[PDB]
RNA sequence: GUGGGGGGACGAGCAGGGGGCUCCCAAGGGGGGUGAAGUCGUAACAAGGUAGCCGUAGGGGAACCUGCGGCUGGAUCACC
RNA sequence: CUCCGCGAGUGGUCGGGGUGUUUACUGGGCUUAAAGCGCCCGUAGCCGGCCCGGCAAGUCGCUCCUGAAAUCCCCGGGCUCAACCCGGGGGCCGGGGGCGAUACUGCCGGGCUAGGGGGCGGGAGAGGCCGCCGGUACUCCGGGGGUAGGGGCGAAAUCCGUUAAUCCCCGGAGGACCACCAGUGGCGAAAGCGGGCGGCCAGAACGCGCCCGACGGUGAGGGGCGAAAGCCGGGGGAGCAAAGGGGAUUAGAUACCCCUGUAGUCCCGGCCGUAAACGAUGCGGGCUAGCUGUCGGUCGGGCUUAGGGCCCGGCCGGUGGCGAAGGGAAACCGUUAAGCCCGCCGCCUGGGGAGUACGGCCGCAAGGCUGAAACUUAAAGGAAUUGGCGGGGGGGCACCACAAGGGGUGAAGCUU
RNA sequence: GUAGUUGGCGGGUUAAAGGCCCGCCAAGCCGAAGACGGGUAGGGGCGGUGAGAGCCGCGAGCCCCGAGAUGGGCACUGAGACA
RNA sequence: CGCAGGUCGCAGUGGCAAGGGGGACCUGACUGUUUAACAAAAACAUAGGUCCCCGCGAGCCCGUAAGGGUGUGUACGGGGGC
């Protein structure tokens, strides 16, 4: 399920150091961190750029925003997002009500 | 729950394979095909063998019966395995001595296993130093 | 040997049941296999002479259902051990 | 499902043992063929066209009056479907199920329905390849078959 | 799924005869079923045979005369030779004078008596007694 | 007819690793099973004296106990 | 001592066959005795609708070249008969060539609609995913009332409470569940699914002169889904609660009772892949009395809470009960078969050893799947009958029972 | 699983065809209809048993074919041996 | 980068340059740090684990005091142990 490794993929740079549990934690976080995400603005499946921890950038639409340390949106952060970017869902709700 | 299974006119080979698959559920066929008797039997498939008597022993009959069936410990020449061989006949043990060459033979019983009330004895003595123990017991011959 | 054709519970063509909790108990079973005996129930029975038609004293009655597992249903006498012939008789459980 | 269903119904139409032209019919075979081609150009599939002929126009069955079948008439009159009607219907159903599964990834019942539909698609493709009604290189690729939806 | 119309029709006839009915309706049918019924009627086990033209292939209504003790289609359809007729005779029939096997041969479907008369073989189909 | 040096195919044998399948030997264990009844309790059979059993997890001299879901092979084929 | 069996033989142990319908093609079984994979998709294989035309591959008939001899079966003959030898026919289960036949199977072509699939219409459904909302109950918190108990049990005690408890009122917060209606009721392949509204899907039944024209069944291997508990990471945590602590009980009590209590139970992503995952009953199709409750659709009649309603009758399809024929060791199944048949798959072959050991594969782990033999044993086992017993139920009776009574014995001395 | 392995082309050798061997060229060949791996075994006519289907090999002795001559190799002669 | 042929020596990475290898136990996970001048280690540190003081006018610490550090900080944090 990785390019050349079985289970230790992004953590393969660590070799046999630091312990299986530590490397597993790192792999679990990094597979989400370095995967593809839906941009909160343009909704594109893109590899967002993490400029620092908590600072994310979409290369498609140029949306720069604040998110999680290693993932663009945390579980709590999804529920308390700004209402400006949830315009599509509001339109869907009004369409389902009126139709 | 209906219609055996491969009953077609061109299902002959499939039916043969299916029937051959379930022959391995039979203990007799599996034993004959895998050669377990010639691997694990002390007699190694022979109807009789030779041995040297080491000690005289007495086994206790099974629970409802009360008796001390008298046997010997015999070391087979061809394998060296030591097995308990029942010495039959009244006073038959007194014709047996230590370091005596004996002919060891299957005790009978169901499937070559132990006999009626003797627990775990599969063999019995037929010859003592080249003379049959039956003839010795009957007086027709004398033990050499 | 299989006692009863019901499996001990009239469950119906389904795989799993929602199941309930027993009164005075909790061993219990699903919605079927449980006893649901109903009683009329009213507070202060025969005071209707000294109440009700004295003062104004308007009382209320409330039909009440009690749910019991097999152990309690046998224990409070709501279920007996009937013979094999009488096992298939359809009787109501005294309300 | 296909196997071990709960019910096995008998619902179907019972036609006459040997259908013939109705005596009361006011439409000749040629007019029947033009009406069928009109409904085809309007865009109805052959099953719907037959229902329309039976209901609105009182045509009981195209085969006795014209001696042909409805898809044969449409094929002769310049109407040729991309794929056969049932195969196209199954493919459209599968595409709709996949579009639903895109936004609902945990719909296991929908996944099983999609598996049933795709198995039906595979059986129909095997039959059509055997009878030559489709090219022998045809393969069910839902990503490249989006245009049929 | 229906597989063998001959075995289906024969077992339907056996069920109706067990229930003591006067007539049995046979659907679907084929020419093999028709010729088998013809041989049975010729030997008296089956009475009159009426054809019905429903649109779905036809039906056969067969009158039963209380003459069948057991009927059935030999399946698989074993190729039998003239010299091999007798062992199948003893295999499927009771008594040397009772019952008949039905055989499909290159000259048509006939009884085992007619096959032994013609000195031919073929494919076994059924038995009656 | 030859005697040297070299190359070639075949090719024993002796040196060695490589692997496998076999078979024995071993201080010590490790879970087990058969006797004959020796000790401790009484877990199963009766609503077996806490109804029983299945999977699983934890706990306990031990049979076993408890939690969760399931079954009746329950001691119920039975509400209004 | 006497009798029995066979006899120039008669016994012992082995191996094969019979035994054995315990390998089942003929010809077994899988509800409970051993045995249906937890469920479904599907590859090879096997099995497959009707009619017409062609072929003649399988098939059938005859014939030829063959299948060494001996052996085997029949016949005649020769050893005294015999065993045996000689002579003739047959077979020695097959291969190939020639000539025929076309019913069946196969192939090729054309045509169908009966199985299958795709449709249209009005309904049914706790079918699924997603979102929003509610119902009481509950716990906790804040305030007001009002004292001193509460809670628990067989009895208590631990415990809660005088910093105001339990109970009542006024407010807020939170997590679970969806009472009655509600059913051998519904949906789903199984697991499983029960508040309302909406959106997006799925799968059936019914009605049909709709479309295609056999496109089908089963399915080794290969898959995908799959309770609870458990595991990995994150969130949440009201109630309950393994582990644990305490109070009791007991000979003991590391249990059963009470107080408390953590994982866990809930949500998200993944793993696990097991269950009495059961109807202990594989899937598909046909035939075979009925009577009765209920669910969906539909048609005929009657009524009408004029409604999508109710009642009666028919069909189709589910779901229960009793019960023809038939079946079964029996309990019992019996149109929802465990009956009569046609296919295909899986499994069983006395018990224990033993779901053990080894190997392999899978898993983060727990573990899971697959899965023996040595040795030991003569039964283990199913259904039913009679009894015996029970700290199951019901009835009857009794101063060798009780109740109401009277006299006592048990303590002292003495007789025994 | 296979890497002279599968096939083609051109040759050598042979009494004679052939990856039999050699030079070049390609990636082919086998396998769940069970490769490959392991185990067992000379094959057949035939034999024992059972009413038969069938099961077994006592498939030792007799006849036919095969292989070998303590293990492993290689040659002479000759129509013919690697005796 | 490869192929074919020929050819010399004892020796062709010919000088220069340039790993001996393997099995097992103890111990510290590892990289890192240490007694300048007799100890380089199994000592220290380490990531990871866990406990405690703390809601900021805090906790802890420095200063005689004025005042200061942690702090241009805020429990996903500062400080203190193992
Ligand atoms: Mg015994
Ligand atoms: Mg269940
Ligand atoms: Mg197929
Ligand atoms: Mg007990
Ligand atoms: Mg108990
Ligand atoms: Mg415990
Ligand atoms: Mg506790
Ligand atoms: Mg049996
Ligand atoms: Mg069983
Ligand atoms: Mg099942
Ligand atoms: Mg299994
Ligand atoms: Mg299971
Ligand atoms: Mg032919
Ligand atoms: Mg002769
Ligand atoms: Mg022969
Ligand atoms: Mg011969
Ligand atoms: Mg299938
Ligand atoms: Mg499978
Ligand atoms: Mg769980
Ligand atoms: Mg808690
Ligand atoms: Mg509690
Ligand atoms: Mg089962
Ligand atoms: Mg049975
Ligand atoms: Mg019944
Ligand atoms: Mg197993
Ligand atoms: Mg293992
Ligand atoms: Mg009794
Ligand atoms: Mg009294
Ligand atoms: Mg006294
Ligand atoms: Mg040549
Ligand atoms: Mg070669
Ligand atoms: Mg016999
Ligand atoms: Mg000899
Ligand atoms: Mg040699
Ligand atoms: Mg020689
Ligand atoms: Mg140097
Ligand atoms: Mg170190
Ligand atoms: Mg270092
Ligand atoms: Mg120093
Ligand atoms: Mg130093
Ligand atoms: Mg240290
Ligand atoms: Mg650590
Ligand atoms: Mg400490
Ligand atoms: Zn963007
Ligand atoms: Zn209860």
């Amino acid at each position: 399920p990785f390019s050349h490794t079985k289970i230790v993929g992004p953590a393969g740079r660590y070799g046999a150091r630091y312990g299986m549990g530590i490397r597993r934690k790192v792999t679990t976080i990094e597979v989400k961190q370095r995967g593809k995400h839906r941009c909160p603005s343009c909704r594109s499946l893109v590899r967002l750029e993490r400029l620092a921890f908590g600072i994310w950038h979409c290369p498609k639409c140029g949306h720069t925003f604040a998110g999680g340390a290693y993932v663009p949106q945390t579980i709590l952060g999804k529920t308390i997002a700004p209402e400006e970017l949830k315009g599509v869902e509001a339109e869907k709700a009004k369409w389902k009500e009126a139709a | 729950p209906g219609k055996k299974s491969p009953y077609g006119l061109f299902a002959g080979g499939k039916l043969k394979k299916k029937r051959q698959k379930f022959r391995w559920n039979d203990v007799t066929y599996k034993r004959r095909m895998l050669g377990l008797a010639e691997k694990y039997d002390p007699l190694e498939g022979a109807p009789m063998a030779r041995g040297i008597v080491l000690e005289k022993v007495g086994v206790e009959a099974r629970k409802p019966n009360a008796a001390v069936r008298k046997c010997v410990r015999v070391q087979l020449v061809k394998n060296g395995k030591v097995v308990t061989a029942f010495v039959p006949y009244d006073g038959g043990l007194n014709y047996i001595n230590e370091h005596d060459e004996v002919i060891i033979e299957r005790i009978g019983g169901p499937e070559g296993k132990s006999l009626g009330d003797i627990p775990g004895v599969r063999f019995k003595v037929v010859k003592v130093n080249g003379v049959s123990l039956w003839a010795i017991w009957r007086g027709k011959k004398q033990k050499p | 040997p299989k006692k009863r054709k019901n499996r001990g519970r009239k469950k119906g063509d389904k795989g799993r049941e929602p199941y309930v909790y027993c009164d005075n108990c909790g061993k219990v079973v699903p919605r079927s296999k449980a006893i649901r005996l109903t009683v009329p129930y009213s507070p202060v029975p025969p005071d209707l002479a000294r109440e009700l038609e004295k003062q104004g004293a308007i009382i209320s009655r409330y039909l009440v259902t009690k749910t019991y597992c097999i152990n309690c249903a046998v224990f409070f006498g709501i279920i007996k051990v009937r013979p094999r012939e009488e096992r298939k008789k359809r009787v109501p459980l005294q309300q | 499902p296909h196997r071990s269903r709960h019910k096995k119904g008998r619902s179907s139409s019972v036609r006459p043992p040997h259908p013939t032209v109705p005596t009361w019919i006011q439409y000749t075979p040629e007019e029947v063929e033009q009406l069928a081609v009109e409904l085809a150009r309007r865009g109805f599939p052959p099953s719907q066209i037959g229902i329309i002929l039976r209901d609105q126009y009182g045509i009981p069955l195209v085969k006795p009056i014209t001696g042909k079948k409805l898809t044969k008439i449409l094929e002769e009159h310049g109407i040729k479907q991309e794929l056969p009607e049932d195969l196209l219907n199954l493919i459209r159903r599968a595409l709709r199920i996949r579009k639903h599964l895109e936004e609902h990834p945990k719909d296991m019942a929908s996944r099983r329905g999609l598996q049933l539909v795709e198995s039906k698609i595979h059986r129909l493709i095997k039959y059509y390849k055997r009878v030559g009604k489709i090219p022998q290189d045809f393969v069910y690729n839902p990503e490249a078959l989006s245009h049929l939806a | 799924v229906m597989l063998d119309l001959l075995s289906n029709a024969l077992t339907a006839i056996k069920n109706a005869e067990a229930m003591g009915k006067r007539q049995v309706v046979i659907w679907p049918v084929n020419k093999l079923i028709y010729y088998t019924l013809r041989v049975l009627q010729r030997y008296g086990y089956v009475g009159e045979i009426e054809y019905i033209d429903d649109g779905r292939g036809g039906k056969y209504v067969v009158q039963l005369l209380g003459k069948i003790n057991d009927i059935g289609a030999i399946r698989p359809r074993f190729p039998v030779k003239y010299r091999e007729i007798v062992e199948w005779e003893q295999k499927y029939l009771p008594a040397r004078q009772i019952g008949i096997l039905v055989i499909s041969t290159s000259q048509g479907v006939m009884s085992h008596l007619e096959a032994k008369e013609k000195k031919i073989g073929g494919v076994l189909l059924a038995y009656v007694y």
